[PDB]
């Protein structure tokens, strides 16, 4: 897997791939990395596919009874806690995970929240977790600025992706790319690699190493 | 383990143990709270039969559940301090997981469901107290008050009092407190619950306690001078 | 987590934590803040196995406060380093053991004198004038050795913490991402945000 | 004194028997079931004019497609509640779908009997469950402290339950609209209340298909209320 | 009278009052009719109403394929006891790759009841059943009491007036018995005798309940405008 | 079943009482009067015997006062036996809190404790309540010298001067009479003698009848001592303040 | 050591038309190097219009189409006789499998049938409870070998159109059933001569609103 | 977790047009030691079920137990026990292959091949196998251990698909497997020429074979080979 969410002026811009690997056997390039909690809600997943499926789908239904009793949309702080404390006591006992809860409420605004199967819960502004994160974080460092506009910062995280896809031997298949505004969370789309890359690649000038 | 059911339903449909509980609260010593605009005062009443007492050590009507919520009683005091542990516990309990303190009105509820828990589980009988919660929530400027009693019902109140001679002071309340035009200052809330205790107490020496709760976990306790001022003052406008 | 370092001067105990989250090859985090406030005159800072440092700090956290709320009173810094150590000596002898190390600075009020202790994760409390837990220690303590004095102020103590932290980023491998500065004393805990 | 589940000779277990008449003295509760919605109201009945009315929760969501009316021992409701949304919220994460209605209503009154010498007595409260499902539409039940539910058209609990339930029978046809109904409840409430009808000592609720649940509020409530004292004058 | 505090207690004469009680909820509830050929069995149930307002209360519950009963007294106590009876009759499928023998489903439902009337504590059933089944040894119908007395019969009634009914199928035990190999001819001898503890009211569409299984038919329930058919 | 023979020790009355702490209460009254005192510079705990026996060993004897740690004690009134269950229980508590904390437990801490246990026996269990009051002496470095007294109901409270069992009505007159704030310990002991020896059923107030303890600062320079009175101590003491 | 597991070959094959699905699987079961038997079926109808197969080690395949079975079963007792929808099948068979995650069922488990719109569904887990739709799964033994000519055939992946110099791609359309058996034979066929533990005879399960057809067809025996 | 210490080798079987034919030896080997060799490893129940069990001889004496209790408890308030309500083999397979699963995934299995021989009451062919780790399967010939190496293969040329059981007699079938059980004994080094064979008809019921013995053997030629290569003496 590769998985990115970056927070700046006009939000939260989510963006990951789409392939599921057993080994070097590509199993599958079309799954969901992106879980829709809430409209205000997402986390990504990264790591064991059904942990994370598994617990995650758990989270959006910890998430709608905290609601139902408090009448009020929880907290991205609450929520990932809630994930976090439920990973902390299955440690060590080889759960594999690695997800970021992003959100938007009104006390906190939007938020990012990095989680992973050691219990390690971070607060911070740009995350990038699986196999190819490193990849990810190569462009997406070096084009990083907290004035990009919707349009810049969507087209980034669907670069950075990109990029992961190319090199990552166990990233790729398609982009499915998420904007989140204090209205909730925004579809932005499912982009397949093979349409992509030379769609980039003509209109960027970039990826000069492939033969064109 | 000891499985009886003691609270159990009558033929005329009352749970006579929930009920005789609300006895236990009728004989405890009298409390009130009163909310302003900004701000909630909790008095409490403490009887002169008992001199020779030492006030510095001596449990405190009034007790912090956290430090922006507050929680005083009428009933029976050791039953109070099991309800209090409680809720202090689940107060830092929920600050760990929600990473956040709680409401009034949640901590209220809790309280209020483990009061209701005593009334339908075997071996247990209910918790001889009601109590009054007070408190602002974390980031907000509107003042709470709530109720609660041994039944587990609870619920928010302008103004409340509870125990001895309660609907004495519930009377007084009921027609010096406007809606429309809640007391605006600290002073004038602080007054109010000093004279709705003055239609029962008998002397405003050692006998009243006054808690000033405000926002963002300004909570002090009134000292013996400071409450007697206003003793003072009430009894020279009375005379008229 | 990796680094962290007190130092005890006159009137008041200096914290020191490094900023870096690493995993793996990478540097997730480079603002993070390995400390929790225990009580208005008590930080513990904490280095060790990912997720069990901050499960931890906070559940140590949530019981003192507990205490404050119960007593209407404020822990010693030798109560709760103490109360801290055993639930470490508990730990050790678990399933699974808390893997952290802490120190806590605190300031004792009815002593007015300021206090660092050093625990680690078996529960090996020690009283000390300077301490560090990892292997900042084994370039921290020579130097401290030879440049500390007991009646230093704090402003002179945060002279002798930058010449530690200048020895880390020399001579340390791996890039820790500078450190974040508390002080401890009478008036309660504040934050260097210079550093 | 005698067993907690022990049987009288006309064949009734006591203590449900007793914690019926608990239910009489409760608050009316009264519930209208159309083909556009289910329609929820209750008397709040503050016990002095200090209580700040707003508070008083006797309406309740249990999930988006089903709610819940109460009346009686109101603390012993919570429970019952909380039991009813990990049910649905539970079923919802085993099956990724809305639990039906009637499935529902029976997991909360499997609790019901669960008392003895388990918790020590049974639930003095009773139940008006609203909701929709695909499979059999808009449902309203009765769920009691015997463990037993009824379907209804129409239903009123509390005290005013027996000359309200006299006047459902008359008033309540296959063809109701939801606002026909809103009126009908505000109505009826406002016959058997002890003191008058407004916006702040009664409320309601209504559970539709498109919109889910939903709990009024006291503005429109108060126009439902005008337009009812309108269209009763205007004959 | 001072022997009816619990079930643990004799009477001086040898009786059990609380399982009497029991047997008294019965009596109260709503009747239920079962009879069997050699082919079918059938249960046919009058269900009852709080009002014109309300549904009315389901009587009969399946618990397989080949196997199900009709229930008269507190409707609680026979979900327990039918749960009981679908999770025996699973234990049969699952382990043994065998269909619970309905004689079997009786002594099963017999010590179940019958431990709840000699511990302190517990209290009886409060409902009677009539179950019935199509298995290797052909169609049965038992009767279950809360006492625990199981009894295999060609036919019978409980519930209210079920006395009518009981006398009508006592009469046409020749009659019904061999009505094999036509279903919508034995499921009529069962509404012609249920209405033999009719009193002022009627079968209607609503109101009516049956249920069938035999030889090459499955456990299966009728009601609504599938019932239409037998008024 | 065994329902026939429960006594339900843990209900309310219509009143609102709970009828067992009320009967325990009564019990205690009957029990011998014991005096706690507290002045700027110590805690007396003076107690009276049930009526002695002249063959009764009184100097290896403990049936009123008993030591919880090395800053506080403890005078009892009802039930010894219930007493030394609860004593124990406190002993331990108090070395639980130093093995955690390193410090001393601060008297209110113990005294909560002991009362919550008590409070425990009159809500749950279906057990009979503790027929035992406590007078506590004590002294720690947050609030200085204490008295404090609990009860079977386990509710406590703070006192200057206090009495528990018998007379107590008549003894808390006296106490209330001749207190007064400005005490020193010396004085103390002669208001908890003289106010026994009032109240006292017996004839006339003698040594062997008597259990006396201090709690001074009377040690080498800021720290707190113990004294548990001997026999020919309180014979001395009773000479001194002329009441043989 | 004990080893509680083994491996009983097989492969298994999930297609899904329009109005149609089918569930396609080899009836040869081994051990090793061994053949236990020529025809043990593995493709079962879990009624509600659903058929399941449980590939890889049969005692665990087994345990769990039986446990699923039940759970149908029991929907039925719980909910009034409503029937299990595809979709609802799926999140159940999900908590069935991670239910033991520590102890996991070795399977590849496909599940096949109509969804709640009357259009074909596919259905596919891993050993531990992941699952996604897809129109097209093979799992098992011969997956790899399988796999890649159904993305190839099915969803016409690196087929472009005629002389467009690869810009437009070949459009995708639903198979009819005709096809898509035809799919079927030819992959299994083609798997038995690659894979020694895949022959002796294929059963096909085909799924449409009228109910559950089978098809048998004779494979190499060698 | 366990170690098989007495044990018991090849069970084979087969089926013919009117039932099943199941055999096994009656050696109890200790490891390389020929230890017991009165051993029944065929135990009927009732009189139209044969179970053959390999593996631990322990565990198959638990086994027997298990089996044994199982036709008591089925007689209980069972007045159809001898009639229509009696024990079927798929009755008596399904719970062995309950307990066998059961136990393996409580790490501590029946370490056992079981073959459960039979005819059913409507008079068809039961024949299916399970073994430690819960695994089962049917098929016209089933066998275990050695025997499925070896006996399969030539039992198969005679019923190679089910199309050929109604055309395979009980007189061919025998033939078979006791060639079968002769080729065993020439081949495996934990088997006895001493066995047992059974077979279940539909029409004359349970045929139990005891004290076989291997026959009609071809060892003369050995006289002939001499040393591994050269030599000529
Ligand atoms: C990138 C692609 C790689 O890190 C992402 O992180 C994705 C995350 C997505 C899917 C949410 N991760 C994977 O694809 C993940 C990688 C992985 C595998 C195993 C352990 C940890 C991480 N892949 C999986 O989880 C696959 C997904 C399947 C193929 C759809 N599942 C497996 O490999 C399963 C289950 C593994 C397992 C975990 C815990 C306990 C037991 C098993 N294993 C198999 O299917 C085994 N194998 C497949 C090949 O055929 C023989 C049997
Ligand atoms: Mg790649």
């Amino acid at each position: 897997t590769t998985t990115l969410a970056f927070r700046f002026q006009g939000g939260i811009i989510v963006a990951v791939d789409s392939r599921a690997t057993a080994g070097n056997w590509v199993a599958s390039q079309t799954v969901k990395k992106v879980i829709e909690i809430n409209p205000f809600l997402l986390g990504t997943v990264a790591g064991g596919a059904a942990d994370c499926q598994f617990w995650e789908t758990w989270l959006g239904s910890q998430c709608r009874l905290h609601e139902l009793r408090e009448k009020e949309r929880i907290s991205v702080a609450a929520a990932s806690k809630i994930l976090s404390n439920l990973v902390y006591q299955y440690k060590g006992a080889g759960l594999s995970m690695g997800t970021m809860i992003c959100g938007y409420t009104r006390k906190e605004g939007p938020t990012i929240y990095y989680v992973d199967s050691d219990g390690t819960r971070l607060k911070g502004d740009i995350f990038c977790v699986g196999s190819g994160q490193t990849f990810a974080y190569g462009v997406l460092d070096s084009n990083y600025k907290w004035d990009l506009s919707v349009e810049d910062a969507l087209y980034l995280g669907k670069r950075s992706i990109l990029a992961a896809a190319h090199r990552d031997a166990y990233s790729g298949g398609s982009v499915n790319l998420y904007h989140v505004t204090e209205d909730g969370w925004i579809y932005h789309g499912n982009h397949d690699v093979g349409e992509l890359f030379w769609k980039v690649k003509e209109e960027e000038g970039s990826f000069n190493n492939v033969i064109g | 383990g000891y499985d009886r059911a003691l609270s159990i339903f009558s033929p005329d449909g009352h749970i006579f143990q929930v009920e005789y509980a609300l006895e236990a609260v009728k004989r405890g010593t009298c409390a009130v709270g009163v909310k302003g605009k900004n701000c909630v005062v909790l008095g409490c009443e403490r009887r002169s039969t008992l001199k020779l007492q030492d006030t510095r050590i001596t449990p405190s009507k009034v007790s912090k559940i956290d430090s922006h919520v507050v929680l005083s009683f009428s009933g029976l005091n050791a039953d109070s301090r099991i309800l209090i542990e409680k809720a202090r516990v689940e107060a830092q309990s929920h600050r760990l997981t929600l990473e956040d303190p709680v409401t009034v009105e949640y901590l209220t509820r809790y309280v209020a469901g483990v009061q209701q828990r005593y009334t339908q589980s075997g071996g247990v009988r209910p918790f001889g107290v009601s109590t009054l919660i007070a408190g602002f929530d974390p980031r907000d400027d509107e003042p709470k008050l709530y109720q609660t009693e041994p039944s587990g019902i609870y619920s928010s109140w302008s103004a409340q009092t509870i125990g001895r001679n309660s609907k004495t002071v519930r009377e007084f309340l009921e027609k010096n407190y406007d809606r429309k035009e809640p007391p605006a200052t600290v002073e004038e809330c602080v007054k109010l619950t000093v004279r709705s205790l003055l239609e029962v107490v008998q002397t405003g020496a050692k006998n009243i306690e006054i808690t000033v709760v405000k926002p963002d976990s300004d909570i002090v306790a009134l000292s013996s001078e400071e409450i007697n001022q206003y003793v003072t003052q009430i009894e020279q406008e009375k005379q008229e | 987590m990796d680094i962290i370092l007190g130092i005890r001067v006159q009137d008041s105990v200096i914290l020191a934590s490094s900023k870096a989250v690493t995993r793996g090859i990478s540097v997730l985090k480079d603002s993070d803040d390995k400390t929790r406030q225990l009580s208005p005159h008590t930080l513990m800072s904490f280095a060790g196995e990912a997720g069990d440092t901050v499960q931890f700090a906070e559940y140590i956290q949530a019981n003192i406060q507990l205490y404050s709320i119960r007593e209407d009173y404020e822990l010693s810094p030798q109560a709760v380093s103490s109360f801290v150590r055993q639930e470490l000596a508990k730990s050790i002898r678990s399933r699974r053991p808390y893997q952290v190390n802490v120190l806590i600075g605190g300031y004792d009020k009815k002593k007015n004198k300021p206090e660092l202790y050093q625990i680690d994760y078996l529960g090996t409390k020690v009283e000390l004038p300077y301490g560090a837990h990892g292997y900042s220690g084994f370039y921290t303590f020579s130097l401290l050795d030879h440049h500390y004095r007991p009646d230093m102020t704090t402003e002179e103590g945060l002279d002798l913490l930058k010449l530690c932290v200048q020895e880390l980023e020399k001579r340390m491998p791996m890039d820790f991402k500078g450190v974040i500065v508390k002080i401890v004393d009478k008036d309660g805990i504040r934050q260097v945000d210079d550093f | 004194d005698r067993g907690v589940s022990t049987f009288s000779p006309e064949g009734r277990l006591f203590q449900v028997e007793y914690s019926l008449e608990a239910i009489k003295l409760g608050s009316t509760a009264i519930g209208i079931a159309t083909k556009e919605g289910v329609v929820l109201g209750v008397e709040k009945r503050a016990t002095s004019p200090l209580l700040e009315s707003d508070s008083i929760e006797k309406i309740v969501e249990i999930d988006r497609h089903i709610g819940c009316a109460m009346s009686g021992l109101t603390a012993d409701a919570r429970s019952m509640i909380e039991h009813a949304r990990t049910a649905a919220v539970t079923h919802n994460l085993y099956y990724d779908e809305d639990i039906n209605v009637e499935s529902l209503t029976q997991s909360v009154c499997d609790l019901a009997l669960r008392f003895g010498e388990l918790m020590s007595r049974p639930f003095g409260v009773a139940l008006l469950i609203a909701g929709h499902d695909a499979d059999d539409g808009y449902q309203l039940f009765h769920a009691e402290p015997s463990g037993t539910f009824y379907r209804y058209n129409a239903k009123a609990i509390g005290s005013g339950s027996e000359g309200a339930q006299a006047e459902l029978l008359n008033e309540w046809h296959s063809s109701l609209t939801l606002k026909e109904a809103e009126l009908l409840v505000l109505k009826i409430l406002k016959q058997v209340m002890e003191e008058k009808l407004d916006e702040n000592n009664a409320q309601l609720s209504c559970i539709t298909k498109q919109d889910g649940f939903k709990i009024y509020d006291n503005e429109k409530t108060a126009e439902l209320i005008k337009e009812l004292k309108e269209k009763e004058a205007a004959e | 009278n001072n022997y009816d505090g619990d079930t643990v207690t004799f009477s001086p004469t040898g009786r059990l009052f609380q399982v009497e009680y029991a047997l008294e909820a019965i009596k109260q509830g709503s009747v239920t009719v079962g009879l069997r050929s050699n082919t079918h069995a059938v249960l046919v149930a009058l269900k009852r109403n709080a009002d014109e307002l309300s549904s009315y209360q389901k009587k009969i519950i399946k618990c397989d394929e080949h196997m199900g009963l009709s229930l008269a007294g507190l409707a609680p106590d026979a979900r327990v006891l039918s749960n009981y009876l679908r999770q025996q009759c699973n234990y049969s499928s699952l382990v043994f790759n065998r269909k619970l023998a309905v004689e079997r489903a009786g002594h099963l439902l017999c010590d179940k009841a019958q431990k709840n009337t000699q511990s302190y504590g517990g209290r009886p059933y409060g409902v009677g059943l009539l179950i019935i089944g199509y298995d290797k040894s052909g169609a049965h119908l038992l009767e279950f009491q809360p006492s625990g007395n199981v009894t295999e019969l060609y036919g019978t009634a409980i519930g209210a007036r079920s006395q009518g009914a009981k006398t009508y199928l006592e009469r046409t035990l020749d009659t019904f018995i061999k009505i094999d190999g036509n279903p919508d001819e034995l499921i009529k001898a069962g509404v012609e005798a249920i209405s033999q503890s009719l009193r002022d009211e009627s079968l209607t569409v609503d109101n009516l309940s049956i249920a069938i299984v035999g030889k090459d038919t499955p456990f299966t329930i009728y009601d609504g405008e599938a019932v239409a058919k037998y008024i | 079943g065994s329902r026939r023979y429960d006594s339900r020790t843990t209900i309310f009355s219509p009143e609102g009482r709970l009828y067992q702490v009320e009967y325990a209460l009564e019990s205690i009254s009957h029990a011998g009067t014991a005096i706690g005192i507290m002045a700027s510079d110590g805690i007396v705990l003076a107690a009276e015997r049930k009526v002695t026996s002249t063959l009764l060993e009184q100097d290896t004897s403990t049936e009123k006062l008993y030591k919880l740690n090395d800053k506080i004690a403890v005078a009892v009134a009802g039930l010894t036996a219930d007493a030394e269950i609860l004593i124990n229980t406190a002993r331990i508590h108090a070395q639980n809190y130093l093995k955690t904390y390193n410090e001393d437990i601060p008297v209110e801490i113990l005294v909560r404790r002991l009362s919550d246990i008590k409070q425990g026996y009159t809500q749950h269990g279906g057990l009979r309540p503790f027929g035992v009051s406590f007078i506590y002496a004590g002294y720690d470095d947050r609030y200085g010298y204490q008295l404090y007294t609990s009860n079977p109901s386990g509710n406590y409270t703070g006192w200057k001067a206090i009495s528990v069992g018998a007379n107590t009505s008549a003894a808390q007159t006296l106490l209330q009479m001749d207190y007064k704030d400005d005490m020193k310990v010396d004085d103390a002991i002669e208001l908890a003698l003289k106010t026994l020896s009032k109240t006292t059923d017996s004839s006339a107030l003698t040594y062997d009848r008597l259990e006396f303890a201090t709690i001074r600062k009377g040690a080498n320079d800021g720290e707190v001592y113990q004294k548990i009175f001997k026999p020919q101590e309180i014979k001395d003491i009773l000479v001194k303040t002329g009441i043989t | 050591q004990f080893n509680p597991y083994g491996d009983n070959g097989g492969t298994i094959l999930g297609i899904a038309g329009e109005d149609f699905a089918v569930l396609a699987g080899d009836t040869r079961n081994i051990t090793d190097y061994s053949i236990n038997s020529r025809y043990e079926p593995k493709v079962f109808d879990c009624g509600d219009n659903i058929v399941m197969s449980a590939n890889g080690f049969a005692a665990d395949g087994d345990a769990l189409v039986k446990r699923f079975k039940n759970s149908v079963k029991w929907y039925h007792f719980d909910h009034n006789d409503k029937k299990l929808s595809i979709n609802s099948a799926a999140r159940n068979i999900q908590h069935l499998l991670y239910g033991k995650r520590f102890f996991p069922y070795y399977v590849h488990t496909i599940i096949a049938g109509l969804d709640e719109d009357g259009k074909g569904a596919v259905y596919s887990f891993d050993p531990v409870g992941s699952y996604e739709r897809e129109q097209c799964r093979a799992g098992g033994a011969a997956a790899s070998l399988i796999m890649p000519f159904l993305d190839n055939q099915v969803n016409f992946k690196n087929q472009y159109e005629p002389g467009t110099n690869g810009k437009v791609k070949k459009p995708l359309k639903y198979l009819s059933v005709e096809e898509v058996i035809k799919l079927v034979r030819d992959s299994f066929t083609s798997a038995t001569e690659r894979h020694i533990q895949v022959g002796d005879g294929l059963e096909i399960l085909i799924v449409t609103k009228d109910g559950v057809r089978k098809e048998f067809y004779e494979l190499k025996r060698d | 977790t366990q170690q098989p210490i007495v044990t018991g080798t090849s069970v084979i079987s087969m089926k013919y047009d009117n039932g099943v034919i199941i055999a096994a030896d009656n050696l109890g080997s200790y490891g390389s030691l020929l230890r017991f060799n009165g051993v029944e490893r065929l135990i009927p129940v009732g009189d139209n079920t044969v179970v053959g069990i390999s593996g631990d001889i322990s565990d198959m004496q638990h086994i027997e137990r298990l089996l044994k209790d199982l036709v008591t408890e089925n007689a209980y308030d069972n007045p159809l026990a001898d009639a229509e309500e009696a024990l079927e083999p798929s009755y008596i397979f399904e719970y062995l292959a309950t307990v066998m699963y059961q136990r393996r995934s409580k790490m501590n299995p029946l370490w056992n091949a079981i073959i459960v021989a039979g005819v059913q009451s409507n008079g068809d062919q039961f024949l299916r196998y399970v073994n430690l780790l819960g695994v089962t399967y049917s098929s016209p010939t089933l066998a275990t251990g050695f025997g499925a190496h070896m006996a399969n293969p030539l039992l198969r040329k005679v019923v190679d698909r089910e199309s050929d059981i109604p055309k395979t007699t009980v007189q061919v079938a025998e033939e078979a497997i006791v060639n079968a059980m002769r080729v065993l004994y020439y081949r495996d080094a934990r088997s006895s020429r001493n066995f047992s064979l059974a077979i279940i008809d539909k029409n004359t019921g349970l045929t139990f074979k005891k004290n076989l013995q291997v026959e009609n053997m071809k060892w003369d030629f050995a006289k002939d080979i001499k040393g591994y290569g050269t030599q000529k003496i």
